[PDB]
RNA sequence: CCUCCGCAUAAGCCUGCGUCAGAUUAAAACACUGAACUGACAAUUAACAGCCCAAUAUCUACAAUCAACCAACAAGUCAUUAUUACCCUCACUGUCAACCCAACACAGGCAUGCUCAUAAGGAAAGGUUAAAAAAAGUAAAAGGAACUCGGCAAAUCUUACCCC
RNA sequence: GCUAAACCUAGCCCCAAACCCACUCCACCUUACUACCAGACAACCUUAGCCAAACCAUUUACCCAAAUAAAGUAUAGGCGAUAGAAAUUGAAACCUGGCGCAAUAGAUAUAGUACCGCAAGGGAAAGAUGAAAAAUUAUAACCAAGCAUAAUAUAGCAAGGACUAACCCCUAUACCUUCUGCAUAAUGAAUUAACUAGAAAUAACUUUGCAAGGAGAGCCAAAGCUAAGACCCCCGAAACCAGACGAGCUACCUAAGAACAGCUAAAAGAGCACACCCGUCUAUGUAGCAAAAUAGUGGGAAGAUUUAUAGGUAGAGGCGACAAACCUA
């Protein structure tokens, strides 16, 4: 757990066990090219290797063979109205690899655009717009510029 | 000169200055004398998960559940509703005594078990 | 983003959780220990001469024979009276700056209404 | 803005405040006595009133102390009403020369004494104004217990000023048993005083041994809850049974 | 989510969390504030979801239900009466579609109505013997009830539907705390069958 | 010398009522006709009263 | 065409020419779009150097310079023993760049290894005419310091005398 | 009509009243924003100085106990520029504003932000439509310094007299000041808008009121006493002390390292000569590449040489192969 004090450990005493957790892992999609065993993580900076092999070993279950972490400093550079300068976030990226040699992608959660339903309160209104565009665009250049109102 | 509100990471100091400060992260070991990392398995953070396979509990709420008055559950409530019934049950009968409280949980010192309150030995 | 209040709703969840743990890990050492805050400390003066709460650190050694323990002073020393009051004077100033700001407020409200 | 109390008003502010409240009415009076010492550098005047010559009209006149520096050996040793006096010496006696600063410092002799209340033997660099008052008092436990603590002007003396109230009103075996016709003489020798035990543990400690005393006294270890719970819960019971 | 307002930012009819209201407005520019009415929370008797009655302006003596209220500069407006013109779709060579939009009144010129005689009548705040508080009528002495209006989450409970990840109702409700002596951690290790024989040294805190 | 152009808009109306919000909008009108009369072809030929 | 340069280590704020939309306005000494930009996407994973050493007493005079002749003087840069206790083990800091100090995208300055010019890297010239003046480069019929206070840039390659 | 001019609110200063505060979890005395190990040593001290006395060596209210008269009285004072009491009658508890202001004013402040140095520290302008910006509408325009609309037309401190018409005709040596004498070739100035410079006693003058008495205790009085009005500038130096900061450039020292091709090497604090340390001269620029540069002609380059890292010596001083040289341009 982070921002919790640690009990300090004698020599010969029982063993140290966490039991609410204070980490919250992010499964970032690799930008760069990678193998088909690493899978990256995102760990706060609180946290270890065999800390991040017990999360996932006692919650997920998945077999983790080794853990490469290293810190991420953001940037801060962006100047605000004040001329201040604006501190972004870091974080702590993880690299872990499986075990077994299975096999993991990152699928997509997003190519499912199929949606239509029942529109009162938002697909009226734009109903309303495109029937007026189509109406209303219907010039002619053959007039010269009078309006298209007055039947005479 | 060089910069003055940014804080001290560990990205800034020479050769000398790389290793002693880090990000914070919490010690499961030591040093020796050849280079090395003495990892104590006692030191490092076991996380305890319980088995999830006969837990019915969403972790989302129906909204047809009534609500309530909130009220903060102090000592006294948890006092009145543990111990209150046995003192009255022993006291009823004739042999309640005064002179010994340990067997209705009361600890007269925190050096005898293992997860003390006050000190707090557990970590969370 | 699909649904960004589930993020928030865990959220308010899990800090109800942890309150209602604290609030019965508070309630059972008071049952037991009767002290409040389970982080033990006292009222100590800095250098600075501002009262402030000293967290224990934890040690194996004891306090008289440690080495960093001792080189942290706790005394206030006849030079620092001074920077007290003057803070002190600054402060009032800004209660007082502060009080004549809401009374003219109201002198605006009673008199534009 | 305007401060409520003058700036020589926040001691004792403070001293009305909380902590420094609790202290016993005897030390709080002690403290705030504040009397003038005994002259040392300086004659005093006879009367209030002194003729003048050159004009036949009298003029009051009044005795101004000398502000005199205490350093660390002054307030370890046993020393007088002297001390070391930071002032401004002309040249030839005369105002129309150079103004030059003189530092005065007392003589120390090295000598030992013996104390007949604490029967033992201390080595203190003692001077010659302090000797006098011995030898005037008749000995030395008649001028530590006589003179005020604006006369020692040291610790070492309100120390040992404690010490022999302490045992003089502890009534505690100074010597030791087969001969107590001794420490009986010892205590009627020095009976025109005996302050009482609860003010006697109190004389001559500063401010902060005071704060400090009181805090060692007013500690008390947090009682647990479960004792006054059980306390009131059977005292309901009684109540709702007797009735 | 939780974003710090400016000590001294107008309110004008957007929500603070949206982009017409950052682009009004942007944190750089620091106007004359508007002065309010101190109007308490007690006094506040009119609500979203009553009819009320514009007092004057250009359609005065007219009836309306209100949609939107403000608590912040006492802005309420009505269901399509006291409205203007302007157009929503605009581009670079055709615009139309002229679509009328409210504008907020104050609390000066807006009065309840009751719905016995539909006239205007001031109302107070007279606190019930029985035990709730209402609105009473003042010269008729008439009682008008809250009206009903959705809540800000978007969804009825009258056909609420429980999902995968929702729980029923029969489990939240039920009585599982055992009120004992004991700390969740030394219960949940003993529950699961975890043990340990050695204990814990003395150490120190300072 | 270290300032810069401000005013920045756009002149285009775009969406933002119904973007998170409660207060939908309440409209007069329609878009167009229901359905489009179609008047008999012989209309200028029997203009009198009826045939 | 240059390379009197470049690649790494040492010191240094840490994201500072990768993509996307804006490129209407805003910084390029003008443009494309980008080393003088707005927001979003994520780089760098250690084995590299550090993070170091349980005590009680005791031990350590015959340099380096290919160290083998010889030869010295400034007399020198490196080592253990007996006893007691200790068989849990791989955690942490950075691995980007066109970058630092001088108000700057400055003909200024920066420690060691690598081929001392190569496999690193860049363009003195925006176009039009050949005004005067100034600066940087090759030589000239005869004299070679005769002009200048003085051999003052310059190339030949230069001896003797005096003072300090 | 472009450039650009005004739109009041964050509040700002002093009164009366009131005594004002300081942990949600973690980190904060070592390289603060660092969880974890063996000499415990760390405060108790006449302040000084400028100015004045036309210098200055004695002296010069500042000292933190409520008014006033005594009284600026006795006194102290190179008996002089000045300083200055005491004894004595005495000193009516409780009420929420500005005959002050509105961004060059009022706190510096939206802020102790950017920026400068390693360092203490210094430290500045900000925001204007509107009831409905979920009214991106059509208007409200009109005034200073700079511009086009709409350049010049011979002659003259830019001006006056004038006629039917700009010039043509006559006269006429910019502004304030130290100065007898200044437009003089002496000093200041490009304009516009905001800001900036005569504050006060004893003794005097005038006008009400009372009167041998005046005056709301105290003081004066052989026509006096009380009250009111009336009056005495601004900015600009080198110097001194007290509290803290600097040897990262440069002077010196300390501990551990690195650098020097090749030839002649007479054994060498030898020679030429790469890289390197310093810069004798020419030419280029002095608002330049640079608040100290560019090529060679230059001296050294096996040692009194240079350099990466860390520490120490600082002003009543540090250092000094002694230049009064250096101590962050
Ligand atoms: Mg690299
Ligand atoms: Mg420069
Ligand atoms: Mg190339
Ligand atoms: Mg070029
Ligand atoms: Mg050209
Ligand atoms: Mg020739
Ligand atoms: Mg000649
Ligand atoms: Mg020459
Ligand atoms: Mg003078
Ligand atoms: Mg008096
Ligand atoms: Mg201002
Ligand atoms: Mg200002
Ligand atoms: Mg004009
Ligand atoms: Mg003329
Ligand atoms: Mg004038
Ligand atoms: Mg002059
Ligand atoms: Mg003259
Ligand atoms: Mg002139
Ligand atoms: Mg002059
Ligand atoms: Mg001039
Ligand atoms: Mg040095
Ligand atoms: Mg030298
Ligand atoms: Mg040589
Ligand atoms: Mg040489
Ligand atoms: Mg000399």
């Amino acid at each position: 757990a982070r921002n919790v004090v640690y009990p300090l450990y004698r020599l010969g005493g029982p063993q140290l066990r966490v039991f609410r957790t204070n980490f919250f892992i992010q499964l970032v999609r690799p930008g760069v090219a990678q193998p088909e065993d690493t899978v990256q993580f995102r760990i706060p900076m609180e946290m270890t290797r065999v800390d991040l092999r017990n999360y996932l070993e006692g919650i997920y279950n998945v077999p983790v063979a080794a853990v490469r972490t290293r810190v991420q400093h953001g940037s801060n550079k962006r100047r605000d109205h004040r001329n201040v300068r604006i501190k972004k976030p870091d974080y702590k990226v993880a690299y872990v690899q499986l075990a077994h040699g299975q096999t993991f992608t990152f699928p997509d959660l997003f190519p499912e655009k199929d949606e239509s339903p029942e529109g009162s309160a938002a697909d009226d209104l734009y109903s309303m717009l495109e029937e007026e565009r189509q109406q209303r665009q219907s010039s002619d250049p053959r007039r010269g510029g009078v309006p298209s109102w007055f039947g005479l | 000169g060089a910069d003055r509100m940014s804080k001290w990471t560990s990205k800034r100091g020479p050769r000398s200055f790389r290793g002693r400060k880090g990000r914070g992260a919490k010690g499961i070991g030591f040093l020796t004398s050849g280079w090395r990392f003495v990892q104590i398995k006692e030191m490092v953070p076991e996380f305890v998960v319980p088995d999830l396979t006969g837990f019915k509990l969403k972790p989302y709420v129906s909204y047809l559940a009534p609500e309530s008055e909130e009220t903060p559950l102090t000592a006294a409530q948890l006092f009145s509703e543990a111990v209150a019934p046995a003192i009255e049950k022993d006291f009823k009968d004739g042999t309640f005594d005064p002179d010994n409280l340990e067997k209705y949980g009361f600890e007269p010192t925190q050096e005898g078990k293992l997860f003390q309150l006050y000190p707090r030995n557990f970590l969370r | 983003m699909p649904s960004p209040e589930r993020l928030d709703k865990v959220v308010d969840s899990m800090d109800a959780l942890d309150k209602v743990v604290q609030e019965r890990e508070d309630a059972l050492r008071l049952l037991q220990t009767g002290q409040e805050r389970a982080r033990p400390g006292a009222w100590r003066r800095d250098i600075f001469g501002r009262i402030i709460w000293h967290k224990f650190k934890q040690w194996v050694i004891p306090w008289h024979l440690n080495k960093r323990y001792n080189r942290k002073r706790f005394f206030a020393l006849p030079y620092v009276d001074h920077f007290l009051r003057l803070e002190r004077e600054k402060r009032a100033r800004i209660k007082a700056r502060k009080e004549n700001l809401e009374r003219k407020k109201a002198k605006i409200l009673l008199k534009k209404f | 803005p305007l401060h409520k109390y003058p700036v020589w008003l926040w001691k004792r502010l403070q001293l009305r405040e909380g902590i420094c409240s609790r202290l016993p009415g005897h030390y709080l009076r002690s403290l705030e006595e504040e009397r003038t010492p005994t002259p040392v550098h300086y004659r005093p005047h006879g009367a209030k009133f002194k003729i003048n010559p050159k004009n036949g009209q009298r003029e009051r006149v009044e005795d101004v102390p000398i502000p005199i520096y205490f350093p660390p050996e002054s307030q370890r040793g046993l020393w007088g009403g002297e001390g070391w006096i930071l002032g401004q010496i002309y040249a030839n006696n005369d105002k129309l020369s150079k103004r030059l600063k003189k530092v005065w410092k007392p003589q120390l002799f090295e000598r030992e004494f013996y104390s007949e209340i604490l029967d033992k033997k201390f080595t203190v660099t003692v001077t010659m104004r302090t000797l006098d008052l011995i030898d005037e008092a008749y000995g030395l436990d008649f001028y530590i217990l006589k003179a005020s603590g604006e006369d020692l002007c040291s610790k070492f003396g309100m120390d040992l000023k404690r010490g022999m109230l302490l045992r003089l009103a502890r009534q505690d075996p100074q010597l030791h048993p087969e001969d107590p016709e001794r420490r009986a003489a010892i205590y009627d020798k020095y009976k025109e005083f005996a302050i009482p035990e609860e003010e006697a543990e109190w004389v001559g400690l500063t401010l902060e041994e005071a704060i400090e005393k009181q805090r060692l006294l007013e500690e008390k270890d947090p009682v647990p809850l479960f004792k006054i719970y059980v306390a009131e819960l059977i005292q309901q019971l009684q109540q709702q049974a007797l009735s | 989510s939780k974003v710090t307002l400016p000590p001294h930012y107008r309110y004008g009819m957007s929500p603070p969390g949206s982009v017409a209201d950052k682009r009004k407005n942007p944190p750089w520019i620091r106007r004359r504030p508007v002065v309010v009415e101190p109007i308490s929370d007690e006094d506040w008797y009119l609500f979203c979801g009553d009819t009320v009655e514009i007092l004057e302006g250009k359609d005065a003596g007219k009836q309306g239900k209100v949609v939107q209220v403000i608590r912040q500069r006492n802005w309420v407006v009505v269901g399509g009466l006291n409205t203007h013109y302007r157009y929503i779709g605009k581009t670079m060579d055709y615009r139309g579609t002229m679509i009328p939009s409210e504008a907020p009144l104050l609390h000066r010129q807006v009065k309840l109505v009751d719905p016995m005689d539909r006239k205007p009548t001031e109302i107070e705040w007279r606190f019930t013997e029985a035990g709730e508080r209402v609105r009473v009528s003042t010269r008729s002495g008439r009682i008008i009830p809250k009206p009903e209006f959705p809540r800000a989450d978007g969804i009825v409970p009258e056909t609420w539907i429980d999902g995968p990840k929702d729980t029923s109702v029969e489990d939240a409700l039920e009585r599982t705390y055992v009120p004992c002596l004991k700390t969740l951690q030394e219960e949940v290790m003993e529950a699961m069958g975890i043990k340990e024989t050695r204990k814990y040294k003395k150490v120190y805190w300072y | 010398t270290e300032k810069e152009f401000m005013q920045h808009a756009r002149k285009a109306g775009l969406v933002i009522p119904p973007e998170k919000s409660d207060r939908s909008i309440h409209l007069a009108c329609t878009a167009g006709i229901f359905d489009a009369y179609v008047p008999p072809e012989g209309d200028a030929r029997i203009s009198s009263l009826s045939k």
